[PDB]
RNA sequence: CUGGUGUUGGCUCUUGGUCGCGCCUGCGUAGGAUAGGUGGGAGCCUGUGAACCCCCGCCUCCGGGUGGGGGGGAGGCGCCG
RNA sequence: CGCGGGGUGGAGCAGCCUGGUAGCUCGUCGGGCUCAUAACCCGAAGGUCGUCGGUUCAAAUCCGGCCCCCGCAACCA
């Protein structure tokens, strides 16, 4: 039919209209998550705002105190002792100044591509016309630029991720895992709502927040409580 | 031709290949009887045709004047003061003709010094049926086809 | 919206253009075509394959309507009504039966002297 | 001249533009098709009937997406390419 | 002056909105064609997408300042 049996029968265990703050929806994401491996809790929102203006098209990046579980394989594109600073900290491709002349012909993606402030002239036009709108973009307003690319990649390994805007108006960004305890989940959806407070444009107005989702990859969403 | 329908002239086979289709298209690449220098810039043709392409000249050509022949053209026959411009499958014959003719038209607008290539790059093209003589059947019959309005007055 | 397999297809064949409509049991239009509903235009529009064409369009466009069987109903003259009908058969709807209802007034209005060459 | 109200009351029908949601849709081209967009995903859809054969509601930029009933028994969809 | 819509070949205009597509049409021009021309049909010269900076690994697009046209109702000491 239209739905499935292991998915609907998680549609048992959820009210919509019932609030479930982030305790009682980190409890019950952890009847949600029923899959041969070990799902996520994409947490999800609709901000009040407007996506087709730059004043409140909110950006940026924000470190879960727990972390998420899936690790993320960081590269590089140095510059000088950025070449083996990250790869001190811990890197899977680093300082090789222009091995861009490897990835024009196939590639399966890696995960992650940095870079520094004086590889800026050419660094758009070798490979800025492919990862381009596949978020892989070295947006230094991302986190993926400066000279301390050595340091910026030791916490996107060890927590940090990313919530963009899209063309709509709304705030992605994972926080964990589905094997992740009530306290773990709970908290860590705690440190990355502040970053949309504190992100939160200048230029937008009325309560921000309109909704603030959080449910399990493959199971049914709750309608969570904002602040708590 | 008032009185008796013409007369269809009859050609004779070609020397090497047999086929009277050939020496025809001959004719036509022919100018003031130069009937050797004619005939052979066509056979030069299949020479081409022979290491360009590990295929039969002759099979390549008979089947470069197929994909060329039109089935079907416009000729003009007024009934009211007015030149519509009637579209009526064409004469078997007629349909030779003109595929002939304009594949030796064509095989000389093409940039290519000696006459040879012209006509041989050519008819590989009409075979393949991306040619410049391949394309007025093609506009020959968006021709009609377009204007099958006037269609009933298929005299 | 409604969909009704029975129907009542019109074809009014003029000189300059023949045109046909399709009907409900009732006679209400589900919906219609002609010689200018298709790419022609002037006098072109009078001719025979354009009824066709526009005979042909008035099936589908009647066929995706809920439509299966018609009872067609002639009315004028000029070529294209001919084509008209032989176009409503083969086309893949059902011509239940062909009628020739052309108005004919038993002597009313004097015709334009266009027409009233028949003085 | 005119809109709103007051004097101004009964009885059904019709139907918008908002806003309560329950719910339903999307395609230039290259491309097996009809890929709105961002984030997640290496996994789920089937014994509460899957490949397909028959029928209808619906949508149409008419190729085809969509979802229920009824034949039938175990095969789908995607990562990857 | 406050509000908001966009300048794109010689001209206009879809793309923008929903990121990476110079696409639609006539003039131009070589040619096919026909009595002649339009239509039809192939091929081509012509777009810094107003401009300037940033956001962009990529911007006609997102975009901050901005040149100018349009629309707009008010006001006019």
């Amino acid at each position: 039919p239209k739905h499935g049996k292991r998915y609907r029968a998680l549609l048992e265990k959820v009210d919509p209209n019932k609030i479930y703050t982030i305790d009682e929806a980190a409890h019950l994401v952890k009847e949600l998550a029923t899959a041969k491996f070990d799902e996520t809790v994409e947490v999800h929102a609709k901000l009040g705002i407007d996506p087709r203006r730059s004043d409140q098209n909110v950006r940026g990046t924000v470190s879960l105190p727990h972390g998420l579980g899936k690790q993320v394989r960081v590269l590089a594109i140095a510059k000088g002792e950025k070449i083996k600073e990250a790869e001190e900290a811990g890197a899977d491709y680093v300082g090789g100044e222009e091995i861009i002349q490897k990835i024009l012909d196939g590639w399966m993606d890696f995960d992650a591509v940095v870079a520094t402030p004086d590889v800026m002239g050419a660094v758009g036009s070798k490979m800025g016309r492919i990862l381009g709108p596949r978020g892989l973009l070295p947006n230094p307003k991302a986190g993926t630029v400066g000279f301390n690319i050595g340091e910026i990649i030791r916490e996107i390994k060890a927590g940090r991720i990313e919530f963009r805007n899209d063309k709509t108006g709304a705030i992605h960004a994972p926080v964990g895992k589905a094997s992740f305890p009530p306290e773990k989940l709970a908290d860590n959806i705690r440190a990355f709502i502040r970053a949309l407070e504190a992100h939160k444009p200048e230029g937008a107005k009325g309560t921000f927040l309109r909704s603030v989702y959080v449910t399990t990859t493959m199971g049914p969403s709750v309608r969570i409580n904002p602040h708590s | 031709a008032r009185r008796r329908r013409a007369e269809v002239r009859q050609l004779q086979p070609d020397l090497v290949y047999g086929d009277v289709l050939v020496t025809a298209f001959i004719n036509k690449i022919m100018r003031d009887g130069k009937k050797n220098l004619a005939a052979r810039i066509f056979y030069d043709a299949c020479k081409i045709i022979q290491e360009k392409t590990g295929q039969e000249p002759l099979k390549v050509f008979k089947q470069a004047v197929e994909n060329v022949k039109p089935r079907m053209e416009v000729r003009s026959r007024r009934v009211g003061g007015a030149n519509y411009q009637v579209p009526m499958e064409v004469s078997p014959r007629r349909q030779q003709s003109l595929a002939l003719r304009w594949l030796v038209q064509a095989a000389n607008q093409r940039p290519e010094r000696r006459a040879a290539v012209r006509i041989a790059h050519e008819l590989m093209d009409a075979a393949e049926g991306k040619g410049g003589a391949v394309k007025k059947k093609e506009d020959v019959e968006r021709m009609a086809e377009a204007n099958r309005a006037y269609a009933h007055y298929r005299w | 919206k409604r969909q009704v397999a029975s129907g009542r297809a019109y074809i009014h064949a003029s000189y300059n253009n023949t045109i046909v409509t399709i009907t409900d049991p009732d006679g209400n239009p589900i919906t219609w075509s002609s010689g200018g509903v298709i790419g022609y235009k002037g006098s072109r529009k009078g001719t025979p394959y354009a009824a066709q064409l526009a005979a042909l369009d008035a099936a589908k466009k009647a066929m995706a309507y809920g439509m299966q069987s018609v009872d067609v109903i002639v009315r004028g003259t000029g070529a294209g009504r001919e084509q008209a009908i032989r176009a409503l058969q083969a086309s893949g709807l059902q011509v239940k039966s062909i009628v020739d209802d052309t108005p004919v007034p038993h002597n009313g209005c004097r015709p334009k002297k266009k027409f009233r060459k028949a003085s």
